[PDB]
Formats: structure tokens, C-alpha cells, sequence
């Protein structure tokens, strides 16, 4: 089975600029290659077939250069709409393998992110279960770790992390935390806190609150 | 259209190998014949298409077609080898044969001889013309560098003269001709007429008068 | 122009048999090649087969062969995909293909839109929704946030809105993530100044299609009583 | 009388026909085509040993008449030119390439040189029968048809 | 055996038009790989293709002198004609017609070719007389005498001494160019000094553009 190697695994190119994307093969491949972009919820469109032909109304930014068991695609001017996901796949001997994909970003300044904290309302405790939440807003970049400290000790396996995509004016990000226990488990400890590290940040920051506070 | 190109002129010292060769972009793909022709005479054919021969054709003549030359090699060169060869070529972007510049082939080291000269002066009838044209001539010499000089009892004469290039003959040898015209009464006028030929230091000087008979 | 069109989203549950289509036209549809592509979170995108609608000849990729069937109706220009009985590991994206020129050498040309199978063992339930409350330690310089929490809701997908539409700016809605009980959980947020905790009403909005269900919630500041 | 070739898929195959030139008389040379995409199994052409009443017996590729009505003769290329010369490089001819039918189909066009036709990547779109005719101008004409199938039918 | 021949006029006119004959035997055109050609040659320059024929009346021409040619054949009577106009002073030249064999493309065969001559004169005969030696000449027991021929146009000379039948011994000089620009030639012979009185020297000068024939004897000068 042949296996593919897509380098490197994530770009930051400044608009204006250019990039350069290296796709490596196991066995040759001869012409065979093909380079497709993705974009958020669309489907996949073909850039380059045989290694250096462009398909019809593909712009002549996007060059295909390239042999036996390398091959390279460059762009020279990015414009706004050309940030997305990139593919390359062989046709020479089944089966068929694809890439697992490089991702091109918008580099900007590093900015510090907002921390808030939540306690869960009433309507879960007497329902069931109860969760609670940390949010961290408007950062950059993406690399940000957060941590529960449940009394005075690390809690760990019972946080959900979900993270959302580029913001279409600032480029900054949002992730969400959230940590849930059961009503008996809600009750038996006396503080909760939530530890955030990021690289912007000088020192992690600590947001800690006591159960009964509003 | 094709563009072939040889060197304009070769000399060989005797009894030596010559090598003269067609050269062009590519013209190991094509076929490139020999002609030869001496001065004074109708061209003969030597080699045609790479390197085979017709009736008749002496055998030290031979011909190599690689890459960019097509060689005609010919091996104990005499005097009689002398004389202008080409390369000729059918050009398939006008689908019409196509010659080269000529080449000259140069054989030096002959022996060294002495130049014989004559003059004679015109008959009894041509001075009743109201003309007299007195000829000098040069025979058996080599090589062909001689100066022809006209002198009236020392005085150097230069009204009306003329001094052709020496011609070459079947002997492999050069033979030359002067001449200098003037009235019937200026030849009786003069005293001693003396055509001198100058070969390599060698000065031969003959002279003649009105006075004695011819 | 070139035309391929899809079927409908696919919700189904353990030990059923189901059957996809892919419509073409605009050309000849016996001297090309379909094919049929899968993407799944977890681990990219695989080729499964190919088609020629002039003789049915097939070719699958060696690992998905004795798991699907493909077929072609040459006379509504129509490939199926069949299935024997969807497992759980059968969740995904599916795509329909036809190659770029007429040889069995190329690559994807004209692509489709996609159908997401979805296999679960639960059935339809309704989202209950709890309010991410404003509070003083909710502050960073000067600038409160609230948000609305949607849990225990199935099948996808959900649509939330803050305050009939007037507010839409500044609101961060996350993706949804699979709970181990089966059911999806996401949160909303807006951030307002302190100005106005208690002038501007906040009314957010949950509206779920497969469980019919509409509700509008308060977010308003915790009364220390 | 026809010829019996063999192909394999992604493997490339060549045709070249028996030629009998005079130099100086301008040459023109015409192929053909005749498909079998829509003529599989036992309605494709074939080989069959056709006997005369009582003289003749040749080999002679037969076509279904479904086939044959589903089938039109078509022109692939015509060269002209006029024999000269040993070597290729002096040798120039003119080509007329009329052929549309590899055009919808979004393949390849053989690569057809005097006495010669060649396929790189031979794929299924390819077999049938090929027909090649040679004229002059002093009056000869001379025909050669070839049939390319698939490997493997020979001994069924 | 293959046999060509030329034939022609000599003198030009300046900006006149010129007409030339090839005439061949050995072999006939009706055959198919035989073509027919010509070329000519300036002083001491390249030889340079002018034109080409074949069998079915196909024409190739030089491209630097394509609008000014014309050939033509005639396969009856075994004769290829022609013809040149709007002659140049700087086009003097000898013209050569030569076969072409289509299965070597290489000129294989050659004619003798002839001289064109552009000039603004008129022909005139020959002005013959007898060249005697000289003592002084006399060097080993061999004298040169001979017929020497002057003011006369255009070249060539045609000169047969005693009919042709010596060809021991005989130098013919080639032309020369006077301050006039009137050619001037002479044909003499060296002969042993015991054979000066006993062997008859007749010179025979033969001018095909005025097809004049003049022959002259040659004995040596006497005193009076």
C-alpha cells in the first residue's frame, strides 16, 4: 500500500506572499499526482492533474512541478479567498491513497484572550447532573491549554474542548471547556477552579469561584 | 532553413593526411556528399551518402558521418590533390539541395625550381598596325610569387604594363605572362628593353634592342 | 454544462439495509467513468470504486470489496450504491464522481454535494436549555458575557438565535460534540458592556426541526436572594 | 486474409503494414476505423475461415449486422508525400487529420507515421478494426485490414 | 553511358534576356527518378543552385533569384531549355546543367558547361601574327614560336596546332585584361633547334561567336 506524506502540516502565510507545498510518495508514481482544495463544508475541486497540467478555469498562480516520488506545488499570490485545505492523490496502482491535508492561516499579532467562568445555574441541579464552564475568547494563536482544579488537585478525563474556526475580521478564536459531574459530586467539594496557560500570557491565569456564589 | 558551415581554407605540408569537414546543428541525421572540382574544368563526384564510392574514384579518399562532422579524409596527398571541394546537402525545409562555401586545399613543400623566362616582341606586321605589344613569359617556376619588371636600360617602365597571376597546368606547376604595349616607333626609340622576373631572391633578367634581330 | 446531483441526508439504525443515488447529466453517460469517495472524521478520505455505464464493469478498491455493491441505469443515467447492513462505523460523507477525461487514469473532474449517513442506536429526543449567567467575576475590563447552554438534543442539527436578530453581532456559537450517553451539547455567547446588565432584555432562542421544538429562554443577572 | 493481433491493457501496441514503394511517384495513404464499444461477446466481429464453392478459402473478420448498422465508417488520417532518400530526416510528408471521433471521447489520437500506427496506453476504447489503404499515382492501390481485440479470446 | 551537352550564345546585353540549351542522352525522363538541373559559377565563388526539374513538370526554384527564372522541357526531342532574364555585368559567369538521381539526392553526373558575358561592346576578329624566336630564346637547344592572336571578343579561343595533332610542348596562356579591356592570347610550341627548319607550325584559330576560322604559318625572323 502506498503511503503519502504531506509537508509541512500548517502554514501561516501573510497575504501578498507566497507558498510552497511539498507532497512525498513511498514507491514512484511517474505523472501521476493530483492536487485538490477544500474549503469548510464544500466539496472538493480539482487543481492539477498529471502533475503539471491545469484544469480549465484554474488560475496560473498555482504551479505543479515535480517527479518520481516528489512532487511540489506553489502559489505566488494569495488572495483572500485561498486559504483552505490541501490534498494530493496518486492513480498509478490501487489502492488509491490520499493525504492527510496541510492548512493555510492568517498570521497576525498575538493577542491575549478574555477568560470568563460559569457555575451551573439551578435547573441542572435539580434536573440532574450538573456542568460547568470556561470559556476563553478573541486569542491568537490557536496553541492554548486549559485545566480544571477541582478543591486544591488537577481533574482530568471529564472536560469537552471545542474550538471554532478563523474570525472572518480579526483572526482571533474562541474555545469553549466544559467540565460536567453528578449532583452528589457537585456538592461534595467547596471550590472550583479553572487554570488557563497560553503562550501570549507572561503566567497562567487562575479563575477560581465557591459554590453559592452569584 | 539548414545553415552548414566549413573552414575556408586548409594547407598540408606533403605526402601528409588532410581532414576536411561539413559541420551543422544536427547533421548526423542528414546525408552530406562530396564534390570536387579543379580550376578550369567540370565537377567531379568523389562521395555520395555516408561514405561509399562510385567507379573510378581513387580509394584514399574516405568519409565519416557522426553527430555534428561528416569528415572526408584523404591520405599521401600529392600536388595533384589540390584542388576546391564541397559539402552538399538536400534541405528539407525547402525540399531543395543546398551547397556550402567551397573549401581550398593548399599543398606546399614542392621542390624549388627556377623560373624560365622568355620575351618576344611583336611581329613586322603588328608594327605596320601602328602597334607594338611586347610579351614576357614565365614557365616552370614554383611557387607562383614572381614580380615582373619592365626596364628601358635601367629605367623602370610602368605605362601600359600588364602582369597576370601565374597560371597552374596539368604539371602541378605555375606559369605566368606579361605584357607591355606601346607605338612601333616608341620601341625603335628605346635602346634595351629587359623584362626581369624576381622568385623567392631569384632574379632572371632578359633584355633585347631594336638594333639586333628577333 | 456538467450536472450531478445527490440524494437526501440519511438517518438509519443499527441492522438496516440502505441504498444511495447519484444522478448525472449533461453529456454521454456510457464513455465515462463514476465513482463513489468517503470521508470520515477520523481518518480522511479513501476511494471506494468506479464504474463505466457501457459495459458494467466494476473495479472495487481492495478493501471495500464484499461491503458495498455498485450499480449503473444507463437509461435515467443513475449510479446506486448498496449497502448489506450498516454497521456503526458506517457515519459519514459521501461523495459521487465523475473523472476528468475519458481515461481510467485520472483524477476526480466534476464532484457532487455530499450525503451524510448517520447510524445511532438512540431515537429522537428534544434539547433542554440553562443559562450561562452574567456576574461580576464574568469581567474583563469592564465587558460582561452570557451565553445559553443546549443540551440533550438528537439528531443534528440545531439553529440558536439571540434576540429575534437584533444582537448578532459579537455572538460565538460553537460546534456540537457527541456525549458517551448519545446525545450533542453546545454553548452560545455574546458579550454586552456593563452598562446595561439590566436595561436590555436577553431572550435567546433554540429551534430544533426533527423534534419540532421552539424554545426562547431568558439570560438575566443571579439575584443574590 | 486479415491479421490476428494480441493487446493487454496498459501495455503499448504498434501496426505496421506490408509496403512496396517506387521512388518518384507521389504517394497518398489513408486509415480507417471500425469501433466494437457497443459490440461485445459473440456479436464482435471474428475471425472465420470463409470457403469459396469450390477454390477459394480465406480468413475473413465477420461483423454482426446490428453492429455493422451501429457502426459508420470513419476517416483517421491522410499523408502525402513522395519517396525519396534513405533516411527519415530527408523524407517530409503532409498530414490531413479529420478525425472526430476521438475528439468527444476525450482520448488520444494514435501517433500515425508512414507505414506505422502506434498506442501508448491502450485502454478499452481502442479495439475493433482498422482498415489502411496505399495509392500512388501511377495507379496502385493496395489494402490491408487489422483487427485488435482482447487478450485471451483467442483460444474461446 | 550518360552524355550532356550545353549550348548557348556568349555575349549579353545589359538588362537583356538570355536563353541556354541542355540537351542529354544516355537515358529518357519518362522514367521516374531521374530530375534535371542548373547551376552556375561567378570568379572564384560558391557554386549556386539556380533551378530544378522532374518527370510530371514540377519546379523548384533558388530563393534568391525566384522571380526571374524559368525552365522548361521538352522528353519528344530529349531537350531542357532556359531561361534568364534581366542580365547583370556582375552576373558573368559559367552556367553548368547537370542530372539528379531522387534515390541519393546528390548530383552525380556533370556537363561542360558554358561562359556569360555581360558587356557594352561588339565582337571583333582576331588580329594574328607570327611570334619568331630568338636567339636569346634558345636555352639547351630549345626555341619557342608560336601565333599569337590580339584584339579580339569574346573569350574563348579554339586553337588547334597542325589540326590538334601536337599537343607535345604547347602553351596556350590565358587571356589578359589590357588597360582597353580587350583580351589578347597567343599558342606557342618549344622545338629542338635542329627541328626549327624542318617541321612545318600552322596555328588554326577557330571563334564560335563570330564563327571565324583564320590559320596563320610561323617561321622564324630573317634578316634585312
Amino acid at each position: 500500500e502506498i503511503v503519502m506524506t504531506q509537508s509541512p502540516s500548517t502554514l501561516s502565510v501573510s497575504p501578498g506572499e507566497g507558498a510552497t507545498l511539498s507532497c512525498r510518495a513511498s514507491q514512484s508514481v511517474n505523472n501521476d499526482l493530483a492536487w485538490y482544495q477544500q474549503k469548510p463544508g464544500q466539496a472538493p475541486r480539482l487543481l492539477i492533474n498529471g502533475a503539471s497540467t491545469r484544469a480549465t478555469g484554474i488560475p496560473a498562480r498555482f504551479t505543479g512541478s515535480g517527479s518520481g516520488t516528489e512532487f511540489t506545488l506553489t502559489i505566488s499570490s494569495l488572495q483572500p479567498e485561498d486559504f483552505a485545505v490541501y490534498f494530493c492523490q496518486q492513480y498509478n496502482d490501487w489502492p488509491r491513497t490520499f493525504g492527510q491535508g496541510t492548512k493555510v492561516e492568517i498570521k497576525r499579532t498575538v493577542a491575549a484572550p478574555s477568560v470568563f467562568i460559569f457555575p451551573p445555574s439551578d435547573e441542572q441541579l435539580k434536573s440532574g447532573t450538573a456542568s460547568v464552564v470556561c470559556l476563553l475568547n478573541n486569542f491568537y494563536p490557536r496553541e492554548a491549554k486549559v485545566q480544571w482544579k477541582v478543591d486544591n488537585a488537577l481533574q482530568s478525563g471529564n472536560s469537552q474542548e471545542s474550538v471554532t474556526e478563523q474570525d472572518s475580521k480579526d483572526s482571533t478564536y474562541s474555545l469553549s471547556s466544559t467540565l460536567t459531574l453528578s449532583k452528589a459530586d457537585y456538592e461534595k467539594h467547596k471550590v472550583y477552579a479553572c487554570e488557563v496557560t497560553h503562550q501570549g500570557l507572561s503566567s497562567p491565569v487562575t479563575k477560581s469561584f465557591n459554590r453559592g456564589e452569584c | 532553413s539548414y545553415v552548414v558551415t566549413q573552414p575556408p581554407s586548409v594547407s598540408v605540408a606533403p605526402r601528409q593526411t588532410a581532414r576536411i569537414t561539413c559541420g551543422g546543428s544536427n547533421i548526423g541525421s542528414k546525408s552530406v556528399h562530396w564534390h570536387q572540382q579543379k580550376p578550369g574544368q567540370a565537377p567531379v563526384l568523389v562521395v555520395y551518402d555516408d561514405s561509399d564510392r562510385p567507379s573510378g574514384i581513387p580509394e584514399r579518399f574516405s568519409g565519416s558521418n557522426s553527430g555534428n562532422t561528416a569528415t572526408l579524409t584523404i591520405t599521401r596527398v600529392e600536388a595533384g590533390d589540390e584542388a576546391d571541394y564541397y559539402c552538399q546537402v538536400w534541405d528539407s525545409s525547402g525540399d531543395h539541395p543546398l551547397f556550402g562555401g567551397g573549401t581550398k586545399l593548399t599543398v606546399l613543400g614542392q621542390p624549388k625550381a627556377n623560373p624560365t623566362v622568355t620575351l618576344f616582341p611583336p611581329s613586322s606586321e603588328e608594327l605596320q598596325a601602328n602597334k607594338a605589344t611586347l610579351v614576357c613569359l614565365i614557365s616552370d617556376f614554383y611557387p607562383g610569387a614572381v614580380t615582373v619588371a619592365w626596364k628601358a636600360d635601367g629605367s623602370p617602365v610602368k605605362a601600359g604594363v600588364e602582369t597576370t597571376k601565374p597560371s597552374k597546368q596539368s604539371n602541378n606547376k605555375y606559369a605566368a605572362s606579361s605584357y607591355l604595349s606601346l607605338t612601333p616607333e616608341q620601341w625603335k626609340s628605346h635602346r634595351s628593353y629587359s623584362c626581369q622576373v624576381t622568385h623567392e631572391g631569384s632574379t632572371v633578367e632578359k633584355t633585347v634592342a631594336p638594333t639586333e634581330c628577333s | 454544462e456538467v450536472q450531478l446531483v445527490q440524494s437526501g441526508a440519511e438517518v438509519k439504525k443499527p441492522g438496516e439495509p440502505l441504498k444511495i443515488s447519484c444522478k448525472a447529466s449533461g453529456y454521454n453517460f456510457a464513455n465515462f467513468w463514476v465513482g463513489w469517495v468517503r470521508q470520515m472524521p477520523g481518518r480522511g478520505l479513501e476511494w471506494m470504486g468506479v464504474i463505466f455505464p457501457a459495459d458494467s464493469d466494476t473495479r472495487y478498491s481492495p478493501s471495500f470489496q464484499g461491503q458495498v455493491i455498485i450499480s449503473a441505469d444507463k437509461s435515467t443515467n443513475t449510479a446506486y450504491l448498496q449497502w448489506s447492513s450498516l454497521k456503526a462505523s458506517d457515519s459519514a460523507m459521501y461523495y459521487c464522481a465523475r473523472h476528468v477525461r475519458g481515461s481510467l487514469w485520472g483524477g476526480g473532474g466534476y464532484w457532487g454535494q455530499g450525503t451524510l449517513v448517520t447510524v445511532s442506536s438512540a431515537s429522537t429526543k428534544g434539547p433542554s436549555v440553562f443559562p450561562l449567567a452574567p456576574s461580576s467575576k464574568s469581567t474583563s475590563g469592564g465587558t460582561a458575557a452570557l451565553g445559553c447552554l443546549v443540551k440533550d438534543y438528537f439528531p443534528e442539527p440545531v439553529t440558536v438565535s439571540w434576540n429575534s436578530g437584533a444582537l448578532t453581532s459579537g455572538v460565538h456559537t460553537f460546534p456540537a460534540v457527541l456525549q458517551s450517553s448519545g446525545l450533542y451539547s453546545l454553548s452560545s455567547v455574546v458579550t454586552v458592556p456593563s452598562s446595561s446588565l439590566g436595561t436590555q432584555t436577553y431572550i435567546c432562542n433554540v429551534n430544533h426541526k426533527p423534534s419540532n421544538t421552539k424554545v426562547d429562554k431568558k439570560v438575566e443577572p443571579k439575584s443574590c436572594d | 486474409r486479415l491479421i490476428e493481433v494480441s493487446v493487454e491493457e496498459n501495455h503499448p501496441f504498434t501496426l505496421r503494414a506490408p509496403i512496396q514503394r517506387i521512388y518518384g511517384v507521389r504517394y497518398t495513404e489513408t486509415w480507417s476505423f471500425l469501433p466494437s464499444l457497443t459490440c461485445t461477446g459473440d456479436a464482435a466481429p471474428a475471425i472465420q475461415h470463409i470457403c469459396l464453392k469450390h477454390t477459394t478459402c480465406f480468413q475473413d473478420v465477420v461483423v454482426d449486422v446490428d453492429c455493422a448498422e451501429n457502426t459508420k465508417e470513419d476517416q483517421l488520417a491522410e499523408i502525402s508525400y513522395r519517396f525519396q532518400g534513405k533516411k527519415e530526416a530527408d523524407q517530409p510528408w503532409i498530414v490531413v487529420n479529420t478525425s472526430t471521433l476521438f475528439d468527444e471521447l476525450e482520448l488520444d489520437p494514435p501517433e500515425i507515421e508512414p507505414g506505422v500506427l502506434k498506442v501508448l496506453r491502450t485502454e478499452k476504447q481502442y479495439l475493433g478494426v482498422y482498415i489502411w489503404n496505399m495509392r500512388g499515382s501511377d495507379g496502385t492501390s493496395t489494402y490491408a485490414t487489422f483487427l485488435v481485440t482482447w487478450k485471451g479470446d483467442e483460444k474461446t
